[PDB]
């Protein structure tokens, strides 16, 4: 299977300060969502797709019992991807830096404004990785980005 | 009537273990089968009072028949036979006695 | 596989269509041919597949069918519709043709 | 179930002759049978396995055929030592069933 | 050696799939009768099409099977995954075990929409390649037994090379099949 | 496009005859050849197909050894040849040209049939 | 689930004289490499990928009774698509040729040396395929390849 | 995994008067069919899937006794998606119209002829969406099909 | 992780091959550093990874292994080839370094 489910609303998405922690709201351009509904391997557009399931449910369901684990057990392969997450597992395994998902880092336009989408950041010996080790990610996703902006 | 058959060598994975009769007079007969586990066959004229076991630690194979009758005196021969089935010319033959 | 046509012989008047039957052993989904031979001439592919006509072929003739089950019709059969009509199956190996009824 | 039947039953044939000896089940058999030579006061041995092959040792007189109902057995020459008895069994599955069994004599 | 466009050769190659033991199980045939799945170098399942028999009794002793923990866990898993993919099995009866001493030894009764076809389905699946020799489906065969025991690893398969794509293809459809037989399971 | 047989010829029983027919008005090497015999007041019968790309050749059940197919692209040619003749091989020969079927992984099988024929030839013993 | 496996390493990935059989070293470029991360209907490669996963898993782990089917089964779907061997058993089932995962095809450029991505080699009758019934394909390959030449 | 059915035969797809109720013989161009090949949430692409499976497992299999159950079983998950018909039953759970696949709309050139992929029509009540309250996606169903006639 | 050279003392004429050896305490998959010092001068890296040399670097020297065990191997030593011979795992910190080896 594949995930079905598109994000909400021009046509980017911004997440709420609730969603975030010590944080305000925060809005990302439809350049930036476009790429969440045909990428497989992308942390923050399955986290994005379980917060916008999360609030659908919310506004347009009641609540009672908090037995709300059978939506959740019908509905997550429309979401998520479950090999993701064995991916980030196995990499778990072997010793090599994981993501937990919890932090993401993104590039911002000082002037223009506009971002990349985020990637989720790295953990080993259960701590964040400094920038300075990966730092050959961020040039790749500036190269990539700058490439798709001068099209 | 108790009585036991013990392997020369080779192995004793894959064959069949039969008891052979031969009364005087009459002719061979089959009585009893068995393989390196726990299966076994019989023959139903005498199958009540007639058992077969086997232990393989030390490659042995015993025969053991109750109510013991006049008319059951004969020669008991140990065989052992392989029984072919991945083609379709089938062939059973006690291979050795 | 071995396919036979059933009337074998076809002695009809013109002006009036004419059918022909072709009855195969296995199941041939759409992979037959009709062929018509003159006498005295190479055969010359009719149909081609179950119901599709080559090219510079009238429309008179017409195939349908399909598996097991296939006829030819011919609606307005003329002098030049004289022929022995064959049948062939190319759905596997070896190509198989059919024993051919003569129109006369 | 299936029944094996010897046609010959007692032979007085004399030496250096052609031996038929043919065998026949009920039905129709899965296994084809295996042909034992039986010497008095002697254990069995194996002559022919499948109907049509030969054990290790058996002389080239000794011939087998047979398919579906019946089995014959042949023997190109006969010898003082080739006067014994004869049988045919057939297993199908677990269960060994033997022939009433033929002599020859000289 | 033809040349495609003017500019482009053709060229092939062959995948070593010998070389993913000890992370996959790898399947080949040897002939009609003899199919092998071996687990590392070490060990392997063999599974034969008989008219022969080598279980007479009605047996399946699995809970006093995991009860004495003797048998290879791997081979347990292989054997757990080929009975759970059988489709529509109802027929308990023709299945006969024996895991004495930990070794173990699995006969299906092949004697449509029977027991032998699902059998064959899930076999010709898990042996996938050199299995198609003893041919919707209704698959129909003259054996009458399906044997599975435990070998040593050996070069065996000369029909097939060794492929770990049946195996891999019966794991995905393991409990997909199976009829209810209680009311809570 | 169409085909041409050489004419014909014939020729007492025991020798071999080599019978050629040259394709033109299309590209040779796309098309394959196959061969048709009819016997002297009976049907069509099948011998064979010989793909001019590379030289695969289909042979007919009974027709393994006794009867052989070659191609010449350099002259746009296919030959067959037979080695052994008997009172009942006179018949009429007739070279067809047939694509060869295609199969690929995203698709279907794609069978062709006989598009043209060339003129028969007669061979009598 | 799709999978979520990355081939490891310029760009390309080289399949050592391990994974081949009557073959010495051979290396497929980044465009080859590139359509096995976006397609979901490659055998190459899936087996590819089942290559690397068992190449990093001599590597970074240990061994102990090569026992080691709970790794395949928790990592099975990460790595290859079982629709495709589903999809290629019914090609099978309906008398039609079929990918056996054993022979695979390419086209290779005579000077420059750019090579396609392999497809792998069509069976019937348990006999390979013959060049002359597939040779339409080849044409489509290299039609393709020159489009993509031509950008 | 994800669906591994190609679709069969230019290059468009024709579905036949038995396919549809009410009318004739209806073929689509290439452009369309082949947006079926990498799309992994569009209905229509799901059941023209299925109707040729259906299709090709009549001509070549036989048929016998009628329980194929255990056929559509096996490869159920290489035609469709399970999660668009999951995503279709969320969306009926919340209030919102949603797609029972039964009936599309797609749009016409009416000189050149060439159409657009259909998309199956919403429904609420028990009744479709009638095509006012859809009509701004009608447009840019439009919209995007001009993008393609500028190439 | 501590790597330990057990030869340490390679005396050796000129002209002939020359191997040493590396050992690791644990797994250092293919992530091995191989340096020549000469008397008094700073050390230059001769292999970095398994098996491959850095650049300006002669095809004497070579490298092979993986794991925990690994060899370099001088084919024709020459006379600038007499140095001390150090090996240093990077697969993780700390930076571990070995006893070396005099080469005579
Ligand atoms: C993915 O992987 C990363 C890396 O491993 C991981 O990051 C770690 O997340 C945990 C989340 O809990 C972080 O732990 C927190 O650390 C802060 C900082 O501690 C400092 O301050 C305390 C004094 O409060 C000192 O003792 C300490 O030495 C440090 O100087 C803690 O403050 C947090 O505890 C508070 O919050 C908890 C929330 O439940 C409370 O339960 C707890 O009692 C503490 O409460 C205090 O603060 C409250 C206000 O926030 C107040 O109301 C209370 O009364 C009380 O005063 C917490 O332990 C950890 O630091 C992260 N590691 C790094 C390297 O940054 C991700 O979590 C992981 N993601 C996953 C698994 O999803
Ligand atoms: C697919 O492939 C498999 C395996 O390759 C194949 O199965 C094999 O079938 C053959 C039959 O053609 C079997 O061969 C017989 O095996 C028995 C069993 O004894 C040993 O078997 C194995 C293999 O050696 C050992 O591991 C085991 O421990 C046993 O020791 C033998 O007893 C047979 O030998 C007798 O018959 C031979 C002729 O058939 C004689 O040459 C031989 O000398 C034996 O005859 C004589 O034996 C005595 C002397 O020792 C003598 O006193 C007697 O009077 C008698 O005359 C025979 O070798 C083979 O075991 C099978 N292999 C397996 C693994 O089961 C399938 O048939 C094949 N499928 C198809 C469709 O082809
Ligand atoms: C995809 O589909 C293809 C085709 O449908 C299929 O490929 C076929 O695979 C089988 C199995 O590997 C191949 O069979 C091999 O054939 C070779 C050559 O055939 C002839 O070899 C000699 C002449 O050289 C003849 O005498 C012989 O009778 C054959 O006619 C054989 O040599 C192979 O046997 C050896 O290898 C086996 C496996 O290792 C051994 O079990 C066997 O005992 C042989 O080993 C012996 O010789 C070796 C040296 O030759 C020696 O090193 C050993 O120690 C030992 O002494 C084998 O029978 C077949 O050719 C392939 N092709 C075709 C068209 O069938 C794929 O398997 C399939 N893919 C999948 C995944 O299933
Ligand atoms: C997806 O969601 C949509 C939205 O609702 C849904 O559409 C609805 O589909 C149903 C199923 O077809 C439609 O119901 C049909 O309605 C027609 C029209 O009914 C009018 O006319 C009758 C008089 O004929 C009035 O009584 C009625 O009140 C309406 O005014 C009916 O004619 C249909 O019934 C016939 O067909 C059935 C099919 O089996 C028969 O079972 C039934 O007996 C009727 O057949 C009779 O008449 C035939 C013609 O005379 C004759 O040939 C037969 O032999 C027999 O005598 C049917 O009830 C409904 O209208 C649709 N709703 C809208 C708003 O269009 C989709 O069905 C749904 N799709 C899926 C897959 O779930
Ligand atoms: C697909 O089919 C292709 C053609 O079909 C074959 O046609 C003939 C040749 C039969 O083999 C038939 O059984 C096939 O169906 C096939 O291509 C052909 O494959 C064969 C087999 O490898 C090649 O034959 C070899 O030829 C070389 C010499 O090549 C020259 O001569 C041939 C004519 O014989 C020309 O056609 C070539 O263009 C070259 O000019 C021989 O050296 C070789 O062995 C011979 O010599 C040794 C040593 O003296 C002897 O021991 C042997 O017995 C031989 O006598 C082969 O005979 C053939 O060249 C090749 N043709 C082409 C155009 O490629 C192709 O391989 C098939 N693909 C498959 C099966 O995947
Ligand atoms: C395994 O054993 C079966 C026979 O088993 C027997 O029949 C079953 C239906 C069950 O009742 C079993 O309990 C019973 O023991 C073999 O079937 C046999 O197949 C052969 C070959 O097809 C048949 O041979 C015949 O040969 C003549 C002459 O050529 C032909 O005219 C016949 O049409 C037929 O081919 C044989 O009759 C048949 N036996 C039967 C039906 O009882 C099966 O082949 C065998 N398999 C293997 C791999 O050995
Ligand atoms: C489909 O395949 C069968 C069997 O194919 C056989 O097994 C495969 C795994 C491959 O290894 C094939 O190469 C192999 O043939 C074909 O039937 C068989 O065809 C061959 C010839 O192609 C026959 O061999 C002949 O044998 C006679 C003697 O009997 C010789 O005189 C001939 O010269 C020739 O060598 C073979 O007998 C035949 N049957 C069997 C059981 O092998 C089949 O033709 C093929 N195609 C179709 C449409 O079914
Ligand atoms: C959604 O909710 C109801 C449901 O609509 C009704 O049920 C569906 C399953 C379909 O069958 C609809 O065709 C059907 O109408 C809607 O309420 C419905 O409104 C219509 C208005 O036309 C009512 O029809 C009227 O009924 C009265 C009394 O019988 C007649 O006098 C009128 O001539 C007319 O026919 C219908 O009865 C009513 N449904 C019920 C159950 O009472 C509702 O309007 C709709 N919501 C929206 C926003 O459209
Ligand atoms: C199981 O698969 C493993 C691979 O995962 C096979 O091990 C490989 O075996 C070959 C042949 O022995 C080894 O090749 C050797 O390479 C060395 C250089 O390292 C060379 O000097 C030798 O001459 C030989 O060619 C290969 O290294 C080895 N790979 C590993 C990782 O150990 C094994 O053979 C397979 N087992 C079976 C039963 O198929
Ligand atoms: C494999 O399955 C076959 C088919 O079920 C088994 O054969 C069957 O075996 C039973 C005995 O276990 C037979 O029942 C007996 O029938 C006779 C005659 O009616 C009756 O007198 C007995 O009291 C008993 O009921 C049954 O007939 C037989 N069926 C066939 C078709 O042969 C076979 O035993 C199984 N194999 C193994 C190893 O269990
Ligand atoms: C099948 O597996 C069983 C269980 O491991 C094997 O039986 C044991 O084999 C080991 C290895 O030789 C011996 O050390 C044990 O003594 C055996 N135990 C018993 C109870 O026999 C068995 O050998 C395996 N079968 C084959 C053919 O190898
Ligand atoms: C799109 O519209 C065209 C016409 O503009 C349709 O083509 C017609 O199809 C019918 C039925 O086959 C024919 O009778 C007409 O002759 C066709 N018209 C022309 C101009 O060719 C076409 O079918 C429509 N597309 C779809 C998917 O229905």
């Amino acid at each position: 299977g594949t995930f079905t489910w598109t994000l909400s609303d021009p046509g980017g998405y911004c997440l709420t300060r609730w969603m975030l922690i010590e944080a305000e709201l925060k809005c990302f351009g439809n350049t930036a969502v476009a790429k969440c509904n045909e990428k497989h391997d992308e942390e923050f557009c399955d986290m994005l797709r379980l917060f916008d399931f999360n609030k659908q449910a919310i506004q347009r369901l009641k609540a009672e019992a908090q037995t709300s684990i059978q939506l959740i057990n019908k509905a997550v392969n429309a979401l998520i991807n479950d090999q993701l997450i064995m991916k980030n597992h196995l990499r778990d395994i072997m010793g090599i830096p994981y993501c937990n998902y919890s932090k993401y880092w993104y590039l911002n336009h000082t002037t223009t404004g506009r971002t990349s989408l985020p990637k989720c950041w790295l953990v080993s010996n259960g701590s964040y990785l400094n920038e300075t080790h990966f730092s050959d990610d961020i040039e790749q996703q500036a190269d990539n980005m700058i490439t798709e902006m001068l099209q | 009537l108790s009585l036991s058959c013990t392997v020369d060598g080779e192995s004793f994975n894959g064959f069949f273990w039969t008891w052979i009769r031969q009364p005087p007079g009459k002719g061979l007969e089959w009585i009893g089968e068995i393989n390196h586990l726990a299966s076994t066959g019989y023959n139903p004229s005498l199958k009540s009072r007639v058992t077969i076991s086997v232990d393989t630690s030390k490659n042995q194979f015993s025969l053991k028949l109750t109510s013991v009758t006049a008319a059951d005196t004969a020669v008991y021969y140990c065989a052992r036979g392989y029984s072919y089935g991945f083609a379709w010319p089938n062939y059973h033959y006690l291979d050795v006695w | 596989t071995t396919l036979t046509q059933s009337p074998a012989t076809l002695s009809v008047s013109p002006g009036e269509t004419a059918t022909l039957s072709c009855r195969a052993s296995q199941n041939v989904i759409n992979n037959l041919a009709w062929y018509q031979q003159k006498p005295g001439q190479a055969p010359r592919l009719l149909i081609y597949g179950a119901s599709t006509r080559a090219t510079g072929i009238p429309a008179r003739f017409s195939g349908s069918g399909s598996g097991t089950e296939f006829t030819l019709t011919i609606s307005s059969m003329q002098s030049e519709d004289f022929a022995v009509y064959y049948c062939q199956q190319y759905n596997d190996w070896p190509r198989s043709f059919g024993q051919g009824t003569r129109l006369d | 179930e299936i029944v094996l039947t010897q046609s010959p039953a007692t032979l007085s044939l004399s030496p250096g002759e052609r031996a038929t000896l043919s065998c026949r089940a009920s039905q129709s058999v899965s296994s084809y049978l295996a042909w034992y030579q039986h010497k008095p006061g002697q254990a069995p041995r194996l002559l022919i396995y499948g109907a049509s092959k030969r054990a290790t040792g058996i002389p080239s007189r000794f011939s087998g055929s047979g398919s579906g109902t019946d089995f014959s057995l042949t023997i190109s020459s006969l010898e003082p030592e080739d006067f014994a008895v004869y049988y045919c069994q057939h297993r199908s599955d677990w269960r060994t069933t033997f022939g009433q069994g033929t002599r020859l004599e000289i | 050696t033809s040349l495609y466009k003017g500019v482009y050769e053709l060229q092939t190659l062959e995948l070593n799939m010998e070389t993913l033991n000890m992370t996959m199980p790898l399947s080949c045939t040897k002939n009609n009768s003899h199919h092998y799945i071996m687990v590392g170098n070490e060990t392997g399942l063999e599974l034969t099409l008989t008219n022969t028999s080598i279980i007479n009794h009605k047996f399946c002793n699995l809970s006093d099977a995991h009860k004495k923990n003797l048998y290879d866990h791997a081979l347990m898993s292989i054997i757990s995954t080929f009975h759970l993919s059988i489709p529509n099995f109802n027929q308990y009866e023709a299945m006969s075990c024996d895991f004495n001493g930990g070794k173990i030894s699995v006969q299906y009764n092949l004697s449509c929409g029977t027991v032998a076809n699902g059998v064959l389905q899930t076999f010709m699946r898990m042996a996938w390649g050199g299995s198609y020799i003893a041919l919707w489906d209704c698959i129909m065969t003259s054996y009458q037994y399906l044997i599975i025991q435990n070998t040593t690893w050996e070069d065996h398969c000369q029909f097939s090379r060794p492929s770990p794509i049946g195996y891999l293809g019966l794991l995905s459809q393991r409990t997909r099949d199976i009829y209810i037989s209680r009311r809570l399971l | 496009v169409q085909l041409v047989q050489s004419g014909a010829e014939v020729k007492k029983p025991g020798a071999s005859v080599k019978v050629s027919c040259k394709a033109s008005g299309y590209t040779f090497t796309k098309y394959g050849i196959s061969w048709v015999r009819q016997a002297p007041g009976q049907g069509l019968e099948w011998m064979g197909w010989i793909s001019a790309f590379n030289g695969y050749t289909r042979y007919g059940q009974r027709f393994q050894g006794k009867v052989t197919m070659t191609t010449d692209t350099s002259t746009n040619t296919a030959s067959l040849e037979v080695r052994t003749l008997t009172s009942n091989d006179t018949a009429v020969y007739y070279c067809a040209r047939q694509y060869p079927d295609q199969y690929s992984s995203s698709g279907w099988p794609r069978l062709f049939a006989m598009d043209v024929w060339g003129q028969g030839t007669t061979v009598t013993v």
